């Protein structure tokens, strides 16, 4: 709902911080950028730390990462 | 949008502003200048008669405490036991000593996000007020717990 | 190597009618040829009692190849070549139509004969002569089939003509 | 459903679903045709609103602008532009395995000096540049209520993406403007410390130049001979203190 | 390489009805081809039942090419041949003048025979003159096809008949 | 029908790979205090090399051909400079992709349809989950099989089993023209290799207590 | 360079009828092309429900020459091939002079007949004999078919069949 709620409202946001001010001098818990101190430690996606998804097509489903890594749990299951 | 956070995790400034008003109209006094935030407790509502026991209902001060800390993105902890000049120097400040670490490891035992936390005691080295009247009663017998906002 | 003349199964996911002429597509589902599909069209049977498919243009993904096997459709899981869908789609429209038009004729021809042994010789005039008109147009539109329509999420069995490399 | 699969699956068994996935197969059709348009759209507007916002404000600040890039002070004697210098430190470079290369600083002349005319400013390096676009050309349009408000949820994504890319734009320049200003101070400050040569000029200097029907009263052609440059001898440097 | 028979989505924008052939251009709307124009004409078919387009001029901006895979299109969501269009639309015109041309045609004979068992007279003289050039006419008109007509604002899914490079 | 098998396969191995990636994040401090990398990097951040060991040899190749012998070593990968020390989540975390894209060309009708559905679906669902667990173990072989070879390494040449590799760098002062300059250069290269010492006399035992 | 298949403006000022082909002039005002003017004609549909302009003759100004881009004309805001005009131009008009001859010739036959069971018998005059020559010019003359005109104050879009430089 609203970010800087039981307060008096959203100023602004900086983005130097990435956050947003309330009226009252308090910063809110909403982020503002994407550009702030997250806490990412759980995240989607394949070829993880590898050199990612290879783009050419295959006949198989077989994708290979571009370190040269095969990954088979993110090919298809015969 | 919705693999970013729009807030943090648990986060509510709604809620963090009506457990101020209930920790400071219970009698626990907080401190809020810039991003330094200080907490001062009596001792007489935590402790026993100049010894280091914890009781039962002072768990639950303690959890509101943790649910506090939960609220806020820190990176250092600074707590400080002080008393009143009892029996001599030592006796005093390793009692606030004992104090200090024995609060400082049940608030690591729950879950704080801190990073570094330090404690120390002093005793009746650093008083606030020069109203020597009650023992433990006094309100100089208190323990504090401060540290900065990051980001 | 694919064995002289055996069965495969398949699904059928583009319905057509037996209308116009137009290439339709199905796709194998199990077995060792995987993901390939197969375009081809339709012709149209003397009688609407069955209706099969013309199935050649064969096209297994991966490689650019394009084989021409041509292969039939029997109706799976009953092991007969007819079609599961409609075949008496304009039987009673031209029946009705031709039998109306003949009964507008035989009204006013019978009931300005029976003159002799206002309202009623309108009903004369009116099918004495829409009955003609209508009816020779009726021996016109007479010859029209009944046609059939495949649909578009039926299976199919495919039994192979000749090998393959 | 696949999360939970074996329910989801479970309900996938009946046939109800079947049913209801036809309904939003011309959603998976039709409906993906219009949300590149909405987005085209939103970021074009994005683009010029916001362009046109932070050229209203940029231009409303502009004393401290030029107030702060005096060029003019930074102009030389023989009316040179300072050459550009950049400092690099704790240099590593890995070029394979077996091998690392290190050094402490290193130094590089960016642009060489040269003569000029006018002092530059910041309205060359800073200011947006911007037309108003008053033609929105659409090809296809939404029907329902539905598809009209997630088209106008994709336009305010699009001018969110305008707004940042607008950003993006002046966050360029404002680097490259520091980094221009940071190597001519880089420049002063290394040949007060004597590390850079000075630029060397002479000048030729003739009286009476012309025939008969044409004339110049004075003539002084002023021509470097040597462009500024680092030196190797780093025994006659000098160090520096504060007290 | 567009593998053979694979199934692509695009957008139809000019209308027009399936009465003169002409230039129709539709854009492909998603997949690797993005953008790109295609250019072609209709077909007509032999009955009201269906209506498909034969597109063949395709050309993808960028770089200057032109090439001519030529496909049809499918109906979606319905995985047919079908155009979204309405096929009564002079049947019951030609109907219902050949319908009162004929009970012109029946008054003026059959209440001319029954005069002998001045305004009726003159209906007698309307009917059984005016009946007759207009019946032939109707009989020359009847055979008049009902048209199908495209839209301007409907998608498209479109089959592939050969690859491209 | 196997349509339900393949799709069970599929939504096994990828709730079963979120399952055991939030297991991973769970678990995360002491996975890093039992697999720390820097407490073992030579002085000049140098990766160490992989040791393999083999005991109670023997091998045949047909009748009258035998071999026996007690001990085998080899150097599996070869020691070599390093920015970064690696850390388990190259080694452990499994990849995360996921479908949401069942798509439905046999349909069933009966009841019993139905049921082969269900438990194709539970098959397949236990199988995909086997395999996930199968390939989680085999990451954990593989990455316990680097951090022995590391070990086996810093007690052979503890053991005097190895040459330590020889390192020389050379400085040079000021290089560059009179527009590119650089302060202090220094190039570290290895001369010698790490590789064992055929001769046993120079191995020193040693004896516990 | 013009890339295959795109869509220009142009002013028509020149108006002319659908029956006598000849030189029209237009103006593409807009686009690259400023100045240029272009001649064309026109061709005859099936039916009158759409025109289109064969516009081939494109003269840049500037340099002395003429180009030949061989085009056809849409209507701006409809994209559609039907033209500004009218096409019921001569339906009731034969209609009408078809019925009153008939209705003539009626009323002098039935008129003349039915004396049995002077200035009305030259009514019978009249019609019945001016009747059948009216007839027989209105079957003559009945198939012309309704004209269309294009305007003289209506701008047009042109879309493009072939390239040039």
């Amino acid at each position: 709902d609203g970010c800087c709620s039981k307060m008096g409202g959203i100023n602004y946001c900086d983005s130097s911080a990435g956050r947003l001010v309330c009226n009252n001098g308090f910063y809110s818990t909403c982020y503002c950028t994407r550009h702030a101190v997250m806490d990412l430690q759980f995240l989607m996606g394949c070829c993880l730390w590898h050199g990612g998804v290879y783009p050419q097509l295959n006949s198989s489903g077989l994708v290979v990462c571009n370190d040269g890594y095969v990954s088979e749990e993110c090919s298809l299951q015969k | 949008v919705p693999k970013l956070p729009c807030r943090v995790d648990g986060a509510c400034d709604a809620t963090i502003i009506k457990m101020m008003t209930d920790l400071n109209k219970k009698g626990i006094k907080v401190a809020s200048v810039g991003q330094n935030y200080l907490i001062s407790i009596p001792a007489s509502a935590l402790f026993a008669d100049q010894s280091p026991r914890l009781n039962w209902a002072s768990y639950s001060l303690l959890n509101e405490i943790a649910a506090f800390l939960k609220q806020f993105r820190k990176i250092a902890i600074t707590v400080t036991s002080y008393s009143s000049k009892y029996v001599s120097v030592k006796r005093e400040r390793a009692l606030t000593l004992a104090r200090s670490r024995v609060v400082s490891e049940y608030l690591w035992s729950q879950g704080v996000d801190s990073r570094i936390i330090f404690t120390q005691g002093l005793g009746s080295d650093k008083p606030i007020t020069s109203y020597t009247l009650g023992g433990d009663r006094s309100p100089n017998a208190r323990v504090e717990i401060t540290f900065r906002r990051a980001v | 190597i694919i064995k002289t003349g055996d069965i495969m199964f398949a699904v059928l996911d583009t319905s057509v009618n037996s209308d116009e002429p137009g290439p339709i597509l199905a796709t194998i589902v199990t077995g060792k040829l995987k993901g390939s599909k197969l375009i081809g069209s339709f012709n149209l049977p003397s009688n609407a009692d069955k209706m099969v498919i013309t199935f050649n243009t064969m096209s297994i993904p991966g490689a650019e190849k394009t084989i021409s096997i041509s292969a039939y459709a029997i109706d799976p899981n009953t092991a007969r070549t007819a079609l599961a869908s409609r075949t008496n789609h304009h039987y009673l429209m031209r029946y009705g139509s031709l039998f109306a038009s003949s009964f507008l004729q035989g009204f006013g021809n019978a009931f300005q004969s029976a003159n002799t042994t206002s309202t009623l010789e309108n009903a004369v005039i009116g099918l004495a002569t829409v009955g003609k008109a209508w009816s020779q147009q009726a021996q016109q539109l007479f010859n029209t089939p009944t046609t059939v329509e495949v649909y578009s999420g039926t299976g199919l069995g495919i039994l192979f003509t000749q090998d393959v490399t | 459903g696949d999360t939970g699969s074996l329910a989801g699956l479970q309900a996938m068994a009946d046939s109800k679903y079947t049913r209801a996935q036809k309904k939003q197969k011309m959603g998976k059709i039709r409906e993906m045709a219009l949300k590149e348009t909405a987005l085209s759209v939103g970021a074009q507007a994005g683009l010029a609103w916001r362009a046109k916002i932070i050229d209203e404000q940029l231009n409303k600040q502009a004393r401290n602008l030029d107030a702060i890039y005096d060029f003019n002070s930074l102009v030389l004697e023989h009316n040179i532009l300072p050459p550009v210098l950049l400092e690099g430190r704790n240099t590593l470079n890995l070029a394979d395995a077996q091998s690392i290369r290190i050094s402490d600083r290193t130094y590089k002349v960016a642009k060489q000096a040269h003569f000029i005319t006018t002092p530059p400013t910041w309205r060359q390096y800073l200011w947006m540049d911007y037309v108003k676009p008053e033609a929105p050309n659409v090809t296809l349009l939404p029907k329902t209520k539905a598809e009209k408000e997630i088209w106008c949820i994709y336009t305010e994504r699009g001018w969110k993406n305008g707004i940042d890319q607008a950003n993006t734009i002046l966050e360029e320049n404002i680097a490259r403007i520091k980094e221009d200003f940071g190597g001519m101070i880089l420049y002063r400050k290394l040949l007060a410390m004597n590390m850079v040569s000075p630029p060397y000029v002479s000048h030729t200097d003739l009286g009476v130049t012309g025939d008969g029907s044409e004339i110049h009263i004075d003539d002084r052609v002023l021509r470097i001979t040597a462009l500024p440059e680092l030196n190797v001898n780093s025994a006659e440097w000098r160090a520096a203190v504060a007290k």
